[PDB]
């Protein structure tokens, strides 16, 4: 079979800056290829057909070019709107519609602090025998970021679960959220639960917290 | 460039695919499959003054069934005819193809749908005169149980037509109809009464006749079949509605099979060009040319009582069954005999079983609508075909050879 | 409108078939073909096959011992069957419009995509906890213990979208959870109604949880 051969897995760049997607057929394709547009949650979207023809109703800053094995899509001035999986496919030749791995772009924007929110377990799920603690980090940049879950100031790593956004189409922040699983038991032993977030935008951490009383 | 193909299967692609391919090109590709084979073809990929052809039978010979040229992809192909030639042009201009092929096997009723609802017959194969301004009565949309609306023409006349291209010549026996309710505004609309248009090239046509005039549908959702008095040999289709309901909408069904489907009936080489213009001769013509005498495929006919003769070698012994007649392009042989030989020398007239002498077959009734004759199989490598009666214009035919190889 | 919907199922036992219904509107099938591809982590996108106008059909060389296309024109329906199903065919399986009637051409318009998850583990239904506070205020709701994949979260019946951040889910025990964050101005919460609407279609669930403060 024919590879496509997307060597960029991950890709930064700026609102207004100039994107250039590269994808290279192990063998000749001709003008047989097709890029497609993926955002998170989302079907695949046709942006280009015949290597550089413009799909209708696709806007003009996407331009397609190449014959033979080197294919490139470019994004003239990059919109946080354009935040996607890039994939490259060719259809020349049997076994057809082999796709690229996919090119992810990262946009990089002004620094923005977490916002933090903790809650304790609802009252529904106390009645069910179990205590989930959740703590929300909301609309930051840049991606890096620590959260540290303590009980009554003492560390706890253990039935801790995290989950992140990929990087918002509107604003071009990320988000995460930290869930930190108990028996009911154990939660209601201790008094302090406290979520903190360490993040580049301030020397000291962000802490939310909250008594069981 | 040139090359046949013979395998069960294979790809065929311009020169250098998927390279830009070389410029000043003539090549031709040929598929030929045995008896009781289909070739099936499809293509993949079409990008290109500059053409591709497509013949039934050998180029410039057999019929062509279409030429291609823009970035569309030509529409799959089911032949029986024994052999699919593509010719593919090129000139000096800015600079192809890929295609792949497949060799398969083909109480017989010659009713099966021709492809209207199943979309064998596809887009490129249908037309009409005309369609309904806000573009939401395509030709396209006129297959039987299709859910989006039907054909409707610009106009409400009795000059408007559907047409349907079989591309090749096939046996027609039924024609079924619909009309329609708009998904717009959900009237109803159907067509009461229509006549049939036929033609084997496209140029020539005949009203079917009992005008035929057939009775269509009385609402918008049921199915009406008229079943033919007899199968016509076509290529071409016309529905030329003449009454209607609130407006003429049409979905539409043709009925049929092919001329292969009866068995040892397999067309000889006349029309596709397989027997060749040194095997094809006469009594005496207007002096010639031997391909002026296929049939179909001609663009005139042959044109010299029981004396003139068209001649026919099939090349090697056969099992001979019958042969189609057709007038010229205006004249046609209203009736005829047939003769035979194994030598060439010595022949023989098909005799009749009923009056034990020489046959007296029925001809054509018009100058472009073949007839089919069959007879009692004989072994025969030449036949003869000698007019006796014909139209005041004079004798004018083309002919074919049916049969298969001896048993 | 061009549309291409799908339907099928969410789980697949092992060695079972999977059948995809893509039911398409706004063209013909006798216009366009129609393709099958499907996504996952592993192995990315991959074509399984295609249905031109007329019914033929073409098979990726992996999967055509096990695959049927096939279709019906009156109800414009394509039908995928896949047998056979192990895990590593776990996958968003989709349908798309081949861009002509006949050729390989580019897939110009795509289905929804049927999430298929290939386990012996059961369907499990989500339990959904609200997440009330202990100037903008946010809120969330606990979608835990479900599966298979996926449920979606929406507010106040999607009139809350902005400020709306549904995390994806995470797996411990053949069990998914997640969590959904709303933000609002203080001056409509609680004053004003906020709910999440959970659905989980594989265990045919449908959840409103009204967020409420505590105490």
């Amino acid at each position: 079979d024919i590879v496509m051969t997307q060597s960029q897995k991950f890709m930064s760049t700026t609102v207004g800056d100039r994107v250039s997607i590269t994808c290279k057929a192990s063998q000749n394709v001709g003008t047989a290829v097709a890029w497609y547009q993926q955002k998170p949650g989302q079907s695949p979207k046709l942006l280009i057909y015949s290597a550089s023809n413009r799909y209708t109703g696709v806007p003009d800053r996407f331009t397609g070019s190449g014959s033979g094995t080197d294919f490139t899509l470019t994004i003239s001035n990059m919109q946080s709107e354009d935040l996607a999986d890039y994939f490259c496919q060719q259809y020349s030749s049997y076994p057809p519609y082999t796709f690229g791995g996919g090119t992810k772009l990262e946009i990089k924007r002004a620094d923005a602090a977490p916002t933090v929110s903790i809650f304790p377990p609802s009252s529904e799920q106390l009645t069910s025998g179990g205590a989930s603690v959740v703590c929300f980090l909301n609309n930051f940049y840049p991606k890096d970021i620590n959260v540290k879950w303590k009980i009554d100031g003492s560390e706890r790593q253990n039935g801790v679960l995290n989950s992140w956004t990929d990087q918002d189409s509107k604003d071009s922040t990320y988000s995460m959220s930290s869930t930190l699983t108990l028996t009911k038991d154990e939660y209601e032993r201790h008094n302090s639960y406290t979520c903190e977030a360490t993040h580049k935008t301030s020397t000291s951490p962000i802490v939310k917290s909250f008594n069981r009383n | 460039c040139s090359k046949n193909f013979t395998s069960p299967n294979g790809t065929i692609e311009s020169p250098g695919f998927p390279e830009k391919y070389p410029h000043n090109l003539d090549c031709t590709f040929t598929i030929l499959a045995k008896p009781k084979m289909e070739i099936i073809l499809q293509f993949l990929i079409f990008d290109l003054y500059d053409w591709l052809d497509i013949w039934d039978g050998i180029p410039h010979v057999g019929p062509l069934i279409g030429k291609y040229c823009g970035t569309k992809t030509p529409s799959e192909l089911r032949s029986s005819t024994g052999i699919l030639s593509l010719t593919f042009h090129t000139d000096m201009a800015v600079a192809g193809f890929s295609a792949r092929y497949y060799l398969v096997h083909q109480n017989f009723q010659c009713n099966v749908p021709l492809g209207m609802e199943s979309g064998r017959i596809a887009n490129e194969q249908i037309s009409a005169s005309s369609t309904y301004s806000d573009g939401r009565w395509t030709p396209q949309q006129s297959r039987l149980h299709g859910d989006d609306n039907g054909w409707t023409p610009n106009l409400d006349s009795n000059k408007e037509y559907l047409q349907v291209d079989l591309r090749f010549l096939t046996m027609l026996t039924a024609i079924a109809t619909q009309g329609a309710i708009s998904r717009e505004t959900q009237n109803g609309y159907y067509v009461k009464s229509y006549k049939l248009e036929v033609s084997t090239n496209g140029e020539d046509w005949m009203v079917y006749r009992h005008h035929k005039v057939f009775q269509a549908n009385n609402d918008a959702t049921e199915v009406v079949l008229n079943k033919l008095h007899a199968p016509l040999l076509t290529r071409f289709v016309r529905i030329r509605p003449q009454t209607w309901h609130s407006g003429i909408a049409l979905r539409l069904e043709l009925f049929g099979c092919r001329v292969t489907d009866a068995p040892c009936s397999n067309m000889l080489g006349m029309l596709s060009g397989l027997i060749a213009d040194s095997q094809i001769s006469a009594s005496s013509t207007q002096e010639w040319s031997p391909s002026a005498a296929r049939l179909v495929s001609s663009r005139s006919g042959w044109f010299p009582p029981g004396e003139e003769w068209l001649q026919v070698d099939l090349g090697t012994p056969k099992t001979v069954k019958g042969v189609i007649i057709q007038g010229a392009r205006r004249a046609f042989v209203r009736k005829f005999k047939v003769s035979y030989s194994l030598n060439g020398k010595d022949w023989e007239y098909i005799q009749d079983p009923r009056t034990q002498q020489p046959k007296l077959f029925e001809g054509n009734m018009h100058y472009d609508t073949p007839d089919i004759r069959r007879f009692d199989p004989i072994p025969a490598q030449y036949v003869r075909v000698y007019p006796e009666r014909w139209s005041p214009a004079g004798i004018g035919m083309r002919l074919e050879v049916l049969g298969c190889d001896w048993t | 409108q061009v549309q291409l919907k799908q339907s099928g199922p969410g789980l697949v036992q092992p060695s079972q078939s999977l059948s995809i219904t893509c039911t398409v509107s706004g063209f013909s099938l006798t216009s366009y073909g129609v393709h099958w591809v499907r996504q996952s982590p592993g192995k990315g996108l991959e074509w399984l096959g295609l249905i031109w106008s007329g019914g033929s059909t073409d098979y990726s060389p992996a999967f055509i011992s096990r695959l049927s296309i096939s279709e019906d024109n009156s109800k414009s329906q394509v039908f995928f069957k896949m047998n056979s199903l192990q895990a590593d065919d776990t996958a968003i399986y989709f349908c798309a419009r081949n861009s002509y009637s006949s050729g390989y051409y580019a897939m110009d318009y795509w289905g929804q995509g049927t999430s298929v998850t290939v386990s012996s583990a059961k369907t499990t239904p989500p339990s959904v906890y609200p997440l009330a506070p202990g100037s903008m205020v946010t809120l969330g709701c606990l979608v835990k213990g479900y599966f298979p994949e996926p449920v979606t979260v929406t507010w106040n019946s999607g009139s809350l979208s902005s400020g709306v951040h549904t995390f994806p889910a995470v797996l411990q025990s053949d069990l998914y959870t997640l969590s959904s964050s709303v933000t609002v101005p203080s001056s409509t919460w609680p004053s004003e109604t906020v709910t999440c609407n959970v659905a989980h279609p594989a265990s045919s669930t449908k959840v409103d949880k009204k967020i409420v403060p505590r105490d």
